């Protein structure tokens, strides 16, 4: 528990930053501000409050091993890391989306999105997964029924997650598994264009001059997300489904392995020469 | 004092309330560049896809075109041409039955047409914009091969060693004499596409006469795989 | 034809030596300098854009 | 008759030479340097929904008028940033405009080969056409007004020309280019003018005699850009070959050149301070630089654009710069 702290520092530190710089890198420049980078921003914005407010009081936690704040705090941090994560999956989602309407129909890709639209989509998942988190936790819907939940929601100086079964399902359902379905077939149909496009220039001029360009990005940009927040979203359905199967310690781990997932984005939404030049000047 | 200072807010408010109506038209509508050597047969095509400056509008699957062809005005140095470069295609029409005939004394025409595509595809303007070939004249040349005292050979060299190539699509009534005279022609003006293309824009060339009613389908086709090419190399599927 | 007389027309030009020339122009310049609001910044108060 | 002419060329190249007595360089030595200017933007007008090609101020420092290829000619009011009036045109290729200098009228043209005047001050109307000056062969590159009355343009046909408003005729033209006109500038009294072509030549033309003067043959590209000294007995080019030179008319032959090694772009705009000792230049490269006059010593730099600038212009009060860019932005300077 020695180089553990600094580990989980520079993990903050590294989050914080990387959000921050692309925050002013979008607000500050007009050439950046197109209808796709207003998705972009929000997942930004979700991810820099995920990494101030939620990583920090957990490591504490996890290093005292004991809570020291109140009931109150600690039901407000656990919201706010039910809000925090919902919010930043389904913003991935809603960038597929884009991306599949772009290339698919091109001629109707101008029309059919408007900054008008694409602010009532922001507000509409903002406002479901504020519906998520926030309601269900402060009216107490999900607490269990055993007598270690009682013991430990009666002290100040237990912090721990206990839910029943439909609760625990019915999160998981609305946060991770709907938009992945989405996501896999969008992406499955971008590819199918793609190649069926680089086969005309084949079949055309091939004499003169595969797919290993969509395969890699398609690879990273799915493969990242998958290997990120797909173990957790499995244990979190079986160690309520059949109890006495998964360690805590587990439990955590792949909670945290979930959570620094918010550190990768920036490396993959915003490798565009534009945001490079744009980071370049600051 | 305030008394004009209303008026002004409410003027300004009503440019910009006008200027929002007009930007949402204007950003929905697709701009073409015809372009074409002497007697190529452009005023043809132009009339047909309609049923100073010469400007069409025509409309195809709910899609708002613009079409408009340049004076020539004499020009051989093109001053006017850094404008175009936000169109989103241009259209070549080159007649493939005039490689006999000489422009008082230069090359042939089909030589001509050449110098002026390699000049047009290396500008420092229109380094982004691609291009459509029509290869007009079609039945002309038939004929020329099919009887006549000219061959290919004696006004081009490199026919002598030029073969059919295997992907090729002759019409059913096509002699095969014609089949390889319309290719030879066709991947002259590939050669010099290929080379210089920095995978930002490309060549789509076809076969045209001035008989045919596809020709408006062929630039909605086109037209559609250039967009869809263009976002497919921004996110960098392509 | 034309060429040559109009050429015949400009070669009789009176003409001046250049240190007259240079002399005029930055004495113009040396005398206009003081009235120059992007030469010399004007007062923030008196500029109207700011 | 080709010898004669070789022979007038020699005379005409022989006599230039043998009136250099010294150069400006050597005069203005002990001139104290000008320093470093620095302009930060004041204002930012938007609106347009393409590339901007032209610019004017008006008499009156406050209004002035631009010009985009998306069919739009709005006036603005630079003191509040409030958008006056907005012209719809018949062509959506344009590349000149004019404000005249009572500021009733405004000109207008480019591709179409025609020239059209709009009435801005109607009783119990809007803005219409008065009139379109037709009969030029090629495309527009400039004009200018003289008078509520006449106005001057040049095109691509190798020609200028002067109209009469009123009637709709040419009262004079002007010949002797071998190449397309590129721009043009009138005197302060307006009793003579510049043109530059194509053909790496600069002429001073005569408007009531209507015949040429003097040609100048120092560039070595062809010619983007003229302007007229606040005095009114020299000029400065701007050409393709990132280089500018100033000229002198009684002289006969240029007196200085403004060029740097960093800089390999051509110049598409040049303009005068109201000294006389600033000159500012636009680039290809998406930003300005300003060259002092006397000592030809770069003195600051305005890089404020994201595109490549086609115009600039200073107030006639010189209290302002005014540039404009192909990503629909205007911008003050100072
Ligand atoms: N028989 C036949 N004539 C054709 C064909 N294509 C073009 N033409 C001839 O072309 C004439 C009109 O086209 P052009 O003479 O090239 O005039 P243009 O179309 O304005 O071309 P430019 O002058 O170069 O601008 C028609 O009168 C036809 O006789 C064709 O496929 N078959
Ligand atoms: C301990 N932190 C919580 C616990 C359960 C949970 C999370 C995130 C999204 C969900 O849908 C959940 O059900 C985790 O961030």
């Amino acid at each position: 528990v020695v180089g553990m702290g600094i580990v989980m520092s520079l993990i903050v530190l590294a989050i914080v930053f990387g959000n921050v710089l692309v925050i002013t890198a979008i607000a500050k420049f007009e050439r950046l501000q197109t209808v796709t980078n207003y998705f972009i921003t929000s997942l930004a914005c979700a991810d820099l409050v995920m990494g101030l407010a939620v990583v920090p009081f957990g490591a504490a936690h996890i290093l005292t091993k004991t809570w020291t704040f109140g009931n109150f705090w600690c039901e407000f941090w656990t919201s706010i890391d039910v809000l925090c994560v919902t919010a930043s999956i389904e913003t991935l989602c809603v960038i597929a989306v884009d991306r599949y309407f772009a290339i698919t129909s091109p001629f109707k890709y101008q029309s059919l999105l408007t900054k008008n639209k694409a602010r009532v989509i922001i507000l509409m998942v903002w406002i479901v997964s504020g519906l998520t988190s926030f309601l269900p936790i402060q009216m107490h819907w999900y607490r269990a029924t055993h007598q270690e939940a009682i013991n430990c929601y009666a002290e100040e100086t237990c912090c721990d997650f206990f839910t029943n079964q439909a609760y625990a399902i019915a999160s998981s359902i609305v946060s991770f598994y709907v938009p992945l379905v989405i996501m896999v077939f969008v992406y499955s149909r971008v590819f199918q264009e793609a190649k069926r496009q680089l086969q005309k220039i084949d079949k055309s001029e091939g004499r003169f001059h595969k797919e290993h360009k969509a395969l890699k990005t398609l690879g990273i940009i799915m493969g990242t997300f998958t290997l990120c927040w797909l173990p957790f979203f499995i244990v979190n359905i079986v160690h309520v489904i059949q109890d006495n199967l998964i360690r805590k310690e587990v439990y955590i781990l792949l909670n945290w392995i979930g959570y620094v997932n918010s550190g990768f984005n920036p490396l993959i939404y915003c490798r565009s020469p534009d945001f490079r030049i744009a980071f370049q000047e600051l | 004092q305030r008394n004009e200072e209303k008026a002004q807010r409410e003027a300004n408010k009503k440019i910009e309330k006008q200027l929002q109506k007009d930007k949402q038209v204007y950003r929905a509508t697709h701009r073409l560049l015809l372009l074409g050597a002497g007697e190529s047969g452009k005023s043809t095509i132009v009339k047909q896809m309609r049923i100073g400056i010469f400007e069409t509008k025509f409309q195809v699957d709910k899609v708002n075109f613009h079409m408009f062809d340049v004076g020539g005005q004499r020009d051989e140095r093109r001053k006017w041409i850094q404008c175009f470069n936000d169109v989103t295609a241009i259209i070549f029409v080159v007649a493939s039955s005039s490689y006999n005939m000489v422009i008082d004394n230069q090359t042939n025409r089909l030589q001509e047409a050449l110098n002026l595509f390699k000049s047009i595809w290396n500008n420092r303007w229109l380094r982004t914009i691609s291009v459509i070939l029509f290869l007009n004249k079609q039945d002309l040349l038939a004929e020329k091969v099919l009887a006549g005292k000219s061959k290919i050979e004696d006004y081009f060299p490199e026919f002598a060693r030029y073969t059919t190539p295997e992907d090729a699509t002759p019409e059913p009534g096509e002699d095969p004499r014609v089949t390889r005279a319309k290719y030879f022609i066709r991947d002259e003006f590939l050669r010099i596409s290929t080379a210089s293309g920095d995978g930002r824009h490309y060549c789509y060339p076809h076969f045209t006469c001035a008989v045919d009613t596809e020709n408006i389908r062929r630039v909605f086709n086109d037209c559609r795989d250039i967009i869809q090419r263009m976002h497919l190399r921004q996110y960098e599927l392509l | 034809r034309k060429l040559v007389e109009q050429l015949k027309m400009e070669a009789n030009i009176d003409r001046i030596k250049v240190s007259k020339a240079a002399a005029d122009l930055m004495a113009y310049c040396e005398a206009h300098a003081k009235e120059d609001p992007l030469l010399t910044p004007v007062p923030a108060s008196e500029n109207p854009f700011r | 008759l080709r010898q004669e002419a070789e022979q007038l060329k020699n005379q005409i190249r022989d006599a230039r030479k043998a009136c250099a007595d010294a150069t400006l360089s050597q005069i203005t030595n002990n001139i104290d340097p000008v320093g470093r200017i620095q302009m930060r933007t004041r204002r930012t007008l938007r609106g347009h929904l393409a590339k901007i090609y032209a610019m004017h101020w008006g008499t009156d420092s406050r209004l002035l008028v631009s010009a985009s290829q998306d069919g739009k000619l709005i006036i603005w009011d630079s003191y509040t940033t409030n958008k006056v009036h907005a012209i719809p045109l018949r062509s959506s290729w344009v590349m000149t405009c004019a404000y005249a200098p009572s500021g009733n009228y405004v000109a207008c043209g480019g591709l179409d080969n025609i020239c059209s005047i709009y009435n801005l001050k109607t009783r119990e109307g809007n803005v219409r056409v008065s009139r379109e000056l037709a009969g030029h062969t090629g495309y527009l590159s400039c004009c200018r007004f003289l008078d509520d009355n006449q106005i001057v343009t040049s095109s691509g046909d190798t020609t200028c020309a002067l109209w009469d408003i009123e009637t709709g005729q040419q009262t004079t033209t002007f010949t002797g280019h071998t190449g397309d006109v590129m721009s043009l500038s009138l005197a302060p009294d307006t009793r003579l003018f510049v043109s530059g072509a194509c053909d790496a030549s600069a002429k001073l033309w005569d408007v009531r005699e209507g015949m040429c003067r003097q040609t100048f043959t120092g560039h070595e590209s062809d010619i983007n850009a003229i302007c007229f000294f606040p005095n009114g007995n020299a000029f400065a080019t701007g050409s393709d070959d990132a280089t500018c030179r100033l000229f002198d008319l009684r002289a006969d032959q240029e007196l200085m050149t403004y060029s740097h090694d960093n800089i390999i772009c051509g110049i598409t705009s040049v303009s005068f301070s109201k000294s006389g000792r600033l000159l500012l230049a636009g680039y290809d490269d998406f930003n300005c630089n300003v060259w002092d006059a006397l000592k030809a010593d770069r003195a600051g730099v305005l890089a404020g654009h994201d595109n490549r600038v086609s115009c600039l212009g200073v107030t006639d009060d010189g209290m302002a710069v005014a540039t404009g860019s192909w990503d629909s932005f205007l911008k003050i300077w100072n």
